[PDB]
RNA sequence: AUGGUGAAAACCAUCUAGUAGCUGGUUCCUGCCGAAGUUUCCCUCAGGAUAGCAG
RNA sequence: CACGGACCAAGGAGUCUAACGUCUAUGCGAGUGUUUGGGUGUAAAACCCAUACGCGUAAUGAAAGUGAACGUAGGUUGGGG
RNA sequence: GUUCUUUGUAAAGUGCCUUCGAAGAGUCGAGUUGUUUGGGAAUGCAGCUCUAAGUGGGUGGUUCCAUCUAAAGCUAA
RNA sequence: GUUUGACCUCAAAUCAGGUAGGAGUACCCGCUGAACUUAAGCAUAUCAAUAAGCGGAGGAAAAGAAACCAACCGGGAUUGCCUUAGUAACGGCGAGUGAAGCGGCAAAAGCUCAAAUUUGAAAUCUGGUACCUUCGGUGCCCGAGUUGUAAUUUGGAGAGGG
């Protein structure tokens, strides 16, 4: 070759890259419980059977719980705004619990929300307050 | 004249590709849960094979939603139709069994 | 490049060959003829304990 | 075709509105006169030659019949 | 809104209203250059349904081509050479003469920061779309390449040279078939 | 033929290892067997279709 | 007749592949073929294999069909043994 | 893993009930002159002439039935 | 108002910020296109939807989420491999040319516009400039933009409310 002949001849050197070992021994990255329980001497499919978890959901072409309990372990384990709360205080002190009067009201209930909207927000308000 | 000298090479290529996908998609099983489908044409109708994707109907009957189905790794097809009754039953049972097996991790 | 490099074999014939090859390992005279200084070995076929 | 292509009051309105505001094309200008003089028979002949198929020319001459009848009376 | 009325108005092309607009514009476009920039698209409904937003970075070049290879693709190719920084998106017919045909080809500036942002159009900034018209990757180019789906397009679906090279070169495996 | 360079009809590079009803040449030993010189139509002229002789 | 040979060293010409057969050997046998692939591996080797497909296994016809025991799957004559 | 901040009558999702509900034209197609193919139902494309429809339109199967929704665009392996 | 002012259009500049050319070219995408050679002379078949030439890209490209294939107890984006198969089919049936659906596998991922009003408030963006924790954020000014920029929707429907 023309260009390769110069690169071998020059005193610049070549951008030598040794990256063939890393193409096989790939570290697991996305789960810490797996990161501890993964034998790199074994293959992909062999590591899955060792754990318990399925490696393939289809019937595979060709031929052929210590860890899974720890995954079930990690499976065992919103408020309202200041204006919204203060606005609900105005409605409750005015009417009480008359939602029909509350939604036919114009001065306090400006955005013409339904009975179901106002009462739901009042239930959340009655949890944080009286 | 092409020669496939790389038959051994490309199997090692494909295996390492699956190995990377295993490393990156750590707890998940590399591929999506595909349906069970009856093949077309008089010659092949006795054969029952892996289909592309389920349906909105099969997904809805299983007890989950279409957009959510894809996030849990169920392949969903929208152009496929549920004409046969036996195929419909077999796929619904396949999903319900799959839903008993899955362990969906929390987002916290 | 497109010379026939690899050879297709019958899978059964290939299995026959390995069975024959295994059978010939337990003969002792056949092993001596093949090479292998096996005069001072206790018995054939030689089996060592699993702790090896 | 569950979503085949229902009537849609708006689309019908727009099509008929444009149908009059645009006026008439030269072949149609000839065609409507050809209906009143030479009859619907020869009108379908000229329309079939002008357009592609006869199935187009039927609905075309039928549309011209609707235009002429609605114009003079109402 | 109006785009339904315009859509239907553009159907009746030889009708009295649109006939008159043709004979005025055909004279006006002959006064101007072969390849020149229109400030706004004359058929804006068509511009939209071919992917034109009236924001900074979109350009509508008007182009003139001779009559009697395809003319739509030649129109796009001519503006590609003149406006090299731009990327051809789509083109459409506006007006024609006995001697010439006119197209209003729409372009996008990939260099303009209003396009490098929004994700609906930032795909055109990717270097794989340099001269889409010079490779027949536009609407009219893909049309002339015979690329659709069906029995009709069997010999020219995924590259007519690709299917030829596949069919007329011998393939041999390690363990021969 | 394609593409190019030169010039008071040319050359260079590829297609092209172009196509031969042919010319010249074809690389170790020994043993054993061993011809034919032609029948009949495809018409023959060319190439063969067959029988004969040697396995 | 003629064509080749001044001499010497080295180089130098029935090869490789595909398609289709011939015979012989090997494997198995109404079946047979792992090697497109997948699994595995001391890593282009070797070792395993799913579903299919290839060819063969049951014929007689031209559009439409039918289907092989009167039977020690025959009676005789021969016929290696 | 470790924290610092999360707000706004904010952003969605799901089931039921009620009222509506627009989808690309000098394009589809038609005749013809060339190109494309081994293409028999000019396949595909281009040139030129004319040029549609909305309980629509394209493609196939023996009188219906099945199948998609062109004439806009993006996208890894 | 015989002034003046809106726009639209055409200009301008050694202004500010950019960008396009050329090289490489095995692969890919377009465009253009011979002849020696094969059937007997050569118009097709045939060299050949080749070579040369021209234009354009990238790490791949192209293709792609059906206006698809089918005729079945239906499949379901695209690409590639195995097979279908040297089959259908075409070819002075001859040199011969030569698919495709199904099936097995490799790899798998879907979505964005245009479409009917934000109309109780262009909710959007460019640029300049001042700072900041600078592949950017914020304030302020300017321009674009109603000949429609944002949010909401793309038939798998969807939206309005309850």
């Amino acid at each position: 070759s023309v260009r390769k002949r110069k690169m071998n001849r020059s005193s610049v050197g070549k951008a030598t890259r040794r990256n063939k070992d890393k193409q096989r021994k790939i570290n697991i990255q996305s789960n810490p419980i797996i990161a501890a329980n993964w034998d790199y001497s074994l293959t992909m499919a062999q590591n899955y059977k060792k754990l318990g978890l399925r490696a393939k959901l289809q019937t595979p072409a060709g031929g052929k719980e210590t860890e899974v309990v720890k995954k079930l372990e990690e499976l065992a384990s919103r408020s309202q705004s200041e204006r919204e709360e203060e606005w609900l205080e105005k409605l409750y002190k005015k009417h009480g619990d008359d939602y029909k009067k509350m939604f036919f009201d114009k001065k306090l209930n400006i955005y013409q929300q339904s009975e179901g909207d106002l009462k739901r927000r009042l239930l959340r308000w009655k949890k944080r307050n009286g | 004249v092409k020669v496939h000298f790389d038959q051994a090479g490309k199997k090692v290529s494909r295996r390492n590709a699956r190995a990377t996908r295993a490393a990156k998609i750590a707890p998940r099983p590399l591929d999506l849960l595909r349906p069970v489908v009856r093949a077309p044409t008089v010659k092949y109708n006795r054969k029952v094979r892996a289909g592309r994707g389920f349906t909105l109907a099969e997904v809805k009957a299983a007890g989950l939603t279409a957009a959510y189905a894809r996030t849990i790794g169920i392949a969903v097809d929208h152009r496929r139709q549920n004409r046969n009754q036996e195929i419909f039953d077999a796929n619904v049972q396949r999903l319900k069994e799959y839903q008993s097996k899955i362990i969906v991790f929390p987002r916290n | 490049t497109w010379r026939k490099w690899n050879v297709k074999v019958n899978h059964n014939e290939k299995r026959y060959a390995t069975a024959s090859a295994i059978a010939a390992t337990a003969v002792a005279s056949l092993v001596l003829a093949r090479g292998h200084r096996v005069e001072k070995i206790p018995e054939i076929p030689l089996v060592v304990s699993t702790d090896l | 075709s569950y979503k085949k292509g229902a009537a849609s009051n708006r689309t019908k309105f727009v099509r008929s509105l444009v149908r009059e505001i645009a006026g008439l094309s030269p072949y149609e200008r000839r065609l409507i006169d050809l209906i009143r003089n030479s009859g619907e028979k020869r009108a379908r002949k000229v329309a079939k030659k002008r357009l592609g198929s006869f199935t187009r020319a039927k609905a075309k001459v039928e549309e011209m019949n609707n235009i002429i009848a609605a114009s003079r009376r109402h | 809104g109006a785009y339904k009325y315009l859509e239907e108005l553009q159907r009746k092309k030889q009708s009295d209203v649109l006939r008159f607009l043709q004979r005025v514009r055909v004279w006006e476009y002959r006064q101007k250059n072969v390849i020149h920039r229109a400030a706004r698209p004359t058929r804006p409904d068509k511009a939209r349904r071919l992917g034109y937003k009236a924001k900074q970075g979109f350009v509508i070049y008007r182009v003139r081509v001779r009559r009697g290879r395809s003319l739509r693709a030649t129109a796009e190719e001519r503006v590609g050479r003149r406006a090299a920084n731009l990327r051809v998106l789509n083109s459409y017919w506006v007006n024609q003469d006995s001697t010439y045909k006119y197209f209003e080809v729409i372009l996008v500036d990939p260099q303009h920061k209003a396009i490098r942002r929004d994700a609906r159009y930032n795909w055109i900034c990717d270097p794989v779309h340099k001269h889409r018209e010079a490779r027949g990757l536009t609407a009219t180019g893909k049309k002339s390449r015979g690329i659709n789906k069906g029995h009709k397009f069997n010999n020219t679906k995924a590259g007519r040279r690709k299917t030829w090279k596949r069919q007329n070169t011998l393939s041999l495996w390690r363990y021969r078939k």
